């Protein structure tokens, strides 16, 4: 029974560290995307005023 | 009155499937998107999904599919025929979404 | 790219199912998914950044606003700077994480082989027929300790001896 618990934990220890890195890394890229959003926004507004 | 387990299973699926049919007026879904949703219920993935979360399941499932592999959807978009590989891949992928 | 991140993530969700912990895992998963999905909706939301003055300054007669917004868009065409800058503080979290990772890994590796040894040890050493009870005293002084305290106490009742061995009462 004890062996069963242990075997799970071995594989976990490495692979979980991968996810740890991965999650924060994606979030960083997504931060940079906000600057893109601002490009989208200003242009949309400009077309609208001009249409009026 | 009393419902046999065969009948009950159909009812549970049926009621939930009917929920799935419904759409928000004046906002239609893409053709590509309709294929997995129908896949899910038919292949019995939505059998277990509790009734309350069906709306969540739909949006989340679609977001999941795109994020995990919009490659599958691109394939089904062009092929327009669900290959055995795609069918299995989709079964696997849908099951993956069910888990989450 | 992002699909790699998610493949390892969801593999880890169903792995994390099989180990203890999930208290703040789901909140982390929710957060990376949230902004990633926000960015996907962004990336589909994006229309060209530019006023199409090809036709729209070729139909406006209430002019002198097309040049204004042309200049406003092309002015702020440099939008505010990139948000890559967390990689020292992000790296630090990874250090802390690494410390913990290595601790778990080395511990369980040690324990696994210890348990293999323990199973083997039970099979080849164990008085599974019989052995001298003096040898049991030799392998554990706990025997003599409990006996001595009972002899000192004067109790000859052994608590629960009669509920997991007989007592052969003739009364």
């Amino acid at each position: 029974d004890r062996i069963d618990s242990v075997s799970q934990l071995q594989n976990v220890a490495e692979t979980t560290k991968v996810l740890f890195d991965v999650s924060k890394e994606t979030v960083e890229l997504e931060s940079e995307a906000f600057e893109l959003k601002q490009k989208v926004e200003l242009a949309h507004e400009a077309k609208a005023v001009l249409d009026s | 009155s009393d419902l046999d387990a065969s009948t009950k299973q159909t009812l549970v699926r049926g009621e939930r499937l009917t929920q799935l049919l419904k759409q928000n007026q004046y906002s239609p879904l893409a053709t590509e998107e309709q294929v997995p949703l129908i896949y899910a219920g038919v292949n019995g993935h939505l059998d277990g999904i509790e009734l309350s979360r069906i709306g969540e399941f739909e949006s989340s499932f679609l977001s999941y599919l795109k994020s995990n592999h919009n490659e599958l959807l691109t394939e089904i978009r062009e092929k327009g025929e669900l290959s055995k590989e795609l069918l299995a891949s989709l079964k696997s992928a849908t099951e993956s979404f069910v888990a989450t | 790219a992002k699909s790699a991140a998610n493949k390892l993530d969801w593999a880890k969700v169903i792995s994390s199912l099989r180990i203890t912990g999930s208290t703040a895992t789901q909140l982390s998963s929710f957060k990376k998914r949230n902004d990633e999905a926000r960015r996907q909706l962004l990336e589909l939301q994006s229309q060209p950044t530019e006023v199409d003055f090809s036709h729209y300054r070729s139909v406006l007669k209430n002019t002198s606003v097309i040049d204004k917004i042309e200049s406003y868009v092309k002015q702020y065409k440099p939008v505010k700077i990139d948000a890559s800058k967390q990689l020292q503080v992000i790296e630090s979290f990874e250090k802390h994480a690494m410390t913990n990772a290595k601790e778990t890994e080395s511990l369980v590796s040690k324990e696994l082989k210890d348990l293999q040894s323990t199973l083997d040890n039970i099979q080849s050493a164990r008085p599974f027929d019989e052995l001298t009870v003096d040898d049991l005293t030799k392998i554990k002084p706990e025997i003599d300790a409990k006996v001595e305290e009972m002899v000192k106490k004067g109790k000859w009742d052994v608590p629960g001896y009669k509920d997991r061995f007989g007592n052969l009462n003739v009364m």
